[PDB]
């Protein structure tokens, strides 16, 4: 509902891990892939850790590697924000803050 | 007569089948020369065959052979008036009374073992019987069968008998069957000599005493006794197959004089050496599992076995086991064996027991492609071998020992996750594969800009250039985000101090109420100069002004580096914004560059905390001893060290002497000589340097002079002389060094040495006489000419991306 | 004795065909089947055929697993076909027959496990 909550869970399993950050893309009406929030979390450590728009608060991030997977987490949700969120690995080790290499997409 | 046939057809409703010679499961009949019925078989014809069957039974008068087994019928007194049989099956039936078998008085062959029986008296008539089946009944006693010769097959097994002896009336026997029963003495049975199968299984029998007697035997079942003793056994040598399973025996020696033994189960024993099975050649099946024994040598000798069960016994070393070759089953688990190398050779494996042992490595048994058994639990095995995927079995984690299955159990399995090892073979070989199949810098600057800083230096609890880690800061060791992450603090202050050049860093511009004027200045300063660097604004000292607070939204619009990141703090939030402006992508913290760039930049660091200025020649010599000689690679590398400040490089300096520098010295040499009491008149001593400083010798005194010259701050004039100099023209932001560049033009029109330090008098020495005099106001941020200067003000702020300027 | 051949993990909806055989020694079998124990139950009887082709099916797996029977060679086999997952079990063959003039109604396998 407008302005609730809303946990979405994204695990990844046996792949580069170090060599990938994990971004979230919300476009429903075919926005062009809209950046949300990424991360370069590589166990305790966090690289990138950015926002935008909506920014902190708002959208919150995070990565827990004791199953590998990234949270993002909804709140104050503005109702005409209406928007499918995807997952994106990049793997590129040349050049930080990457988001033409979010080549892999998941699921 | 074939109309009784079809009589007792319609009847049952069953298909009759004309057949041959007649078996226990048989539904159709045997005729004979002139068509007469002989042998009828009703094979499970339901509980009401017998009292509907019998008048078409004694119509015809021919029969001689009945098969009425597995009818569940109860009552047989129907089974009277039929006089003429020969053969009776009547397996598995609810029957109790055998009262009416007693007119049959001929009678061949009679099958009675699934039935309830108590009482064979009855059969005490039945003259000429060869076959008897009695096994599985509720029997006690067995006196009518003492009448009862030219028995060759008799099975009373599954009863309560614990007296045989009128057994020994009977002998034509070929088969004894005598289990499952109270016996407690065989002495009965000695003066039988053709009995060749003998079935004495579980019974309370300790004293075999008379089997020494027989003599024909091929088969003796002996297991789940109480017996100790097996030399009488060693006599007889003729028997195919001899069980011995649970018992308590601790010698076979008496076995060893066998040899034409096949199949040998000696299971749950104690039993010290196996030595004696060293010359029976011809053994296939060996069970020796459950024992107390010690060394497998001695079964080095019988590569004829295929099946060997030896689990649960005191064996280590399993070396002398690769002789046998034509092995299929292997059970030895619950031992103390160690390596399973001198198992390599057993190509014709199928199944194998390796569990309950302290086994480590596995990796021996890979060649045993024919395993359709593997059960290696409860060990302590470290690391997974290649081969142990190479196999066509599917993984379980259970405690079960199946066929067609890799097991494992209770295993310290550090190297591959029990998760992963327990969620199949083909997560097994995705894991190992992902195993078969860069760095970060981790590191940021960060400058104070004042107009305070001693204020921000509380929060570190230093002159520029300090370094600091993650448990250094407080309130911001709370966050394991940023453990390993390094902090650089550098800070000025000052009015005639101006280093702009002492992204990759954050800014906290620092303001106080009564500077506040003076706001524009540093803001627009770090718009030019540094970098695209995430600034935040804090403001300080609000206990005097509590009521004062800057409209942080319009600045924040005005400077997109900011993004509302803002304290009202007096001497916490500044944890949080700094750590929200670190982890930017106008920022380099994480950065993915590799190792090699990593060990590069520690040897310029350590080059350079020592040497102070590189070489261009030994820049290149560190660059190449990695290999990297791209002008690219080596200018981002040193780009990479220079804006994270630990050692710096300019585009300017045009001296051979001096690549790189370090900013511990290179930038508070300059600081010490731009202001020493001496420049602040105006004017420095020839070569009075070492009056200001003093690391630091001539040589270094004259590497910084012309360092100094370089950086276009000052001029040489003559004899030893230096200015220092730190229409209507208006600047935002007045740069700080406008004046010390556009007095360098001094053997230009100069009237005699006429300087403010804020402004300067010329005279033109060009055609005709002019003079000139330019003057300076920093409250104001404005210049004034009085009255080429328009030319070298313009060549000065070239230098500068996006200034705004106005003219009046 | 009885011996099992087969067993393994099957995605579900896939398929087994456990085999079992009687050695020689097992002489007169009227009644031979299959049985189940799943974690934490208890044995319950899955087919059972008859050496005159009477067919018991245990009312759970009626329609989906089939008993095939050879009298010549002793040999039954469970043809098993969309398997659920509630069928991730050990699996025991029972007989009745005659081992050296015994005869006992419940004769046992080792057992195989089938998973999905
Ligand atoms: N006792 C005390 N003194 C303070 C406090 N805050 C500021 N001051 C005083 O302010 C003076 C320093 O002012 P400050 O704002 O740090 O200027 P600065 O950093 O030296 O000069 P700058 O150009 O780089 S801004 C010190 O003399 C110090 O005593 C405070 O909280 N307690």
């Amino acid at each position: 509902q407008a302005g609730g909550s809303l946990r979405l869970s994204c695990a990844n399993s046996g792949l580069t891990f170090s060599t990938y950050t994990m971004g979230w893309f919300r476009q429903a009406p075919g926005k062009e892939r809209e950046f949300v929030a990424a991360i370069r979390w590589s166990g305790t450590s966090t690289y990138y850790q950015d926002h935008a728009d909506s920014v902190k608060g708002r959208f919150t991030i995070s990565r827990d590697n004791a199953k590998n997977t990234v949270y993002l987490q909804m709140n104050s949700l503005k109702p005409e924000d209406t928007a499918v969120y995807y997952c994106a690995a990049s793997r590129l080790r040349a050049g930080v803050k990457a988001p033409s290499e979010y080549d892999y997409w998941g699921q | 007569d074939l109309d009784v046939i079809r009589q007792i057809e319609q009847e049952l409703g069953m298909q009759l089948e004309p057949v041959d010679k007649l078996k226990w499961y048989s539904k159709g009949y045997k005729l004979d020369k002139d068509q007469r019925v002989t042998a009828i078989g009703l094979y499970d014809c339901g509980s009401d065959t017998l009292d509907r069957i019998i008048q078409p039974l004694e119509s015809l008068k021919s029969l001689s052979e009945l098969s009425l087994s597995s009818n569940q019928i109860t009552d047989i007194s129907p089974l009277a008036s039929l006089n003429s049989l020969s053969m009776l099956w009547l397996d598995r039936n609810q029957i109790t009374d055998i009262a009416p078998l007693a007119s049959l008085n001929s009678l061949s062959m009679l099958w009675l073992f699934g039935n309830k029986i108590s009482d064979i008296a009855p059969l005490e008539s039945l003259k000429s019987l060869t076959e008897l089946q009695l096994s599985s009944n509720q029997i006690t006693d067995i006196a009518p069968l003492a009448s009862l010769k030219s028995l060759t097959e008799l099975s009373l097994s599954g009863n309560n008998i614990s007296d045989i002896a009128p057994l020994e009336s009977l002998k034509s026997l070929t088969e004894l069957s005598l289990s499952s029963n109270q016996i407690t003495d065989i002495a009965p049975l000695a003066s039988l000599k053709s009995l060749t199968e003998l079935s004495l299984s579980s019974n309370q029998i300790s004293d075999i005493a008379p089997l020494e007697s027989l003599k024909s035997l091929t088969e003796l079942q002996l297991s789940r006794n109480q017996i100790s003793d097996i030399a009488p056994l060693e006599s007889l040598k003729s028997l195919t197959e001899l069980q011995l399973s649970s018992n308590q025996i601790t010698d076979i020696a008496p076995l060893a004089s066998l040899k034409s033994l096949t199949e040998l189960q000696l299971s749950r024993n104690q039993i010290s050496d196996i030595a004696p099975l060293e010359s029976l050649n011809s053994l296939s099946k060996l069970w020796l599992n459950g024992n107390q024994i010690t060394d497998i040598a001695p079964l080095a000798s019988l590569n004829s076995l295929t099946e060997l069960e030896l689990s649960s016994n005191q064996i280590t070393d399993i070396a002398p086991l690769a002789s046998l070759k034509s092995l299929s089953t292997l059970w030895l688990s619950s031992n103390q064996i160690s390596d399973i190398a001198p198992l390599a050779s057993l190509e014709s494996l199928s199944e194998l027991s390796l569990s309950s042992n302290q086994i480590s490595d596995i990796s021996p048994l890979a060649s045993l492609n024919s395993l359709t058994g593997f059960d290696v639990r409860r060990n302590p095995i470290k690391r997974l071998p290649e081969t142990i995927t190479g196999f066509d079995m599917e993984i379980l984690w259970n405690d079960f020992s199946s066929s067609g299955f890799i097991t494992f159990f209770d295993n310290p399995l550090e190297s591959p996750p029990p998760e992963i090892v327990k969620q199949g073979k083909e997560a097994v070989r995705q894991y190992f594969q992902s195993i078969e199949e860069l760095v970060h810098l981790q590191e940021i600057k960060v400058h104070l800009i004042g107009d305070g800083k001693t204020s921000l230096l509380k929060q570190l609890i230093g002159l520029n250039v300090v370094t600091k880690q993650a448990p250094n800061i407080k309130g911001l060791e709370n966050d394991d985000e940023l453990k390993e992450c390094l902090f650089h603090f550098w800070d000025f202050g000052g009015q005639e101090i101006m280093h702009a050049s002492h992204r990759s860093s954050v800014y906290m511009l620092l303001l106080d109420s009564r500077t506040d004027s003076n706001k524009h200045y540093w803001l627009r300063h770090i718009e030019k100069y540094g970098g695209k660097s995430p600034v935040i604004v804090v403001m300080n000292k609000i206990d005097e002004n509590p009521s004062y607070n800057i409209e942080q939204k319009k600045i924040n619009e005005r400077f997109p580096a900011i993004e509302n990141r803002f304290h009202r703090i007096s001497c916490e939030s500044i944890a949080k914004s700094l750590k929200s402006a670190v982890l930017h992508p106008d920022s380099i913290y994480g950065t993915p560059l590799a190792p090699s760039w990593i060990k590069v930049k520690e040897k310029l660091v350590e080059a350079t905390t020592a040497q102070r200025y590189l070489n261009r020649t030994e820049v290149e010599k560190i660059c190449n001893d990695s290999g990297i000689t791209d002008p690219g690679e080596r200018k981002t590398l040193l780009g990479y060290l220079n804006n994270l400040g630990i050692v710096l490089y300019f585009e300017a300096l045009d001296l051979s002497e001096i690549y790189v520098l370090d900013p511990h010295w290179v930038t508070i040499g300059v600081y010490r000589i731009i202001n020493s009491s001496k420049t602040k008149n105006g004017h420095l001593n020839t070569s009075a340097l070492g009056y200001i400083l003093n690391t630091y010798t001539l040589l270094e005194q004259r590497y910084l002079l012309d360092i100094m010259k370089q950086f276009e701050l000052c001029y040489d004039e003559g004899k030893g002389l230096f200015i220092i100099p730190s229409f209507i023209m208006k600047y935002d932001y007045l740069p700080s060094t406008i004046i010390p560049r556009l007095m360098i033009a001094m053997q230009h029109q100069i009237l005699d040495r006429m300087q403010w330090r804020y402004g300067m008098v010329l005279k033109s020495q060009d055609h005709e006489g002019a003079l000139a005099k330019v003057v300076a106001e920093t409250k104001d941020s404005t210049i004034t000419i009085a009255i080429i200067i328009w030319y070298e003000i313009k060549k000065i702020n070239a230098n500068f991306t996006n200034l705004d300027v106005k003219e009046f | 004795q009885l011996q099992e051949s087969g067993g393994g993990l099957v995605q579900p909806g896939g398929s087994l065909r456990l085999s079992c055989a009687a050695s020689g020694k097992l002489l007169s079998i009227n009644v031979m089947g299959w049985y189940r124990q799943a974690p934490g139950k208890q044995r319950e009887l899955v087919a059972s055929i008859t050496t005159g082709g009477r067919i018991n099916y245990a009312d759970s797996v009626k329609g989906r697993f089939t008993i095939t029977r050879d009298n010549a060679k002793n040999t039954v086999y469970l043809q098993m076909d969309s398997l659920k997952p509630e069928d991730t079990a050990v699996y025991y063959c029972n007989a009745d027959g005659i081992i050296a003039g015994l005869y006992q109604n419940d004769h046992w396998g080792q057992g195989t496990q089938v998973t999905v």
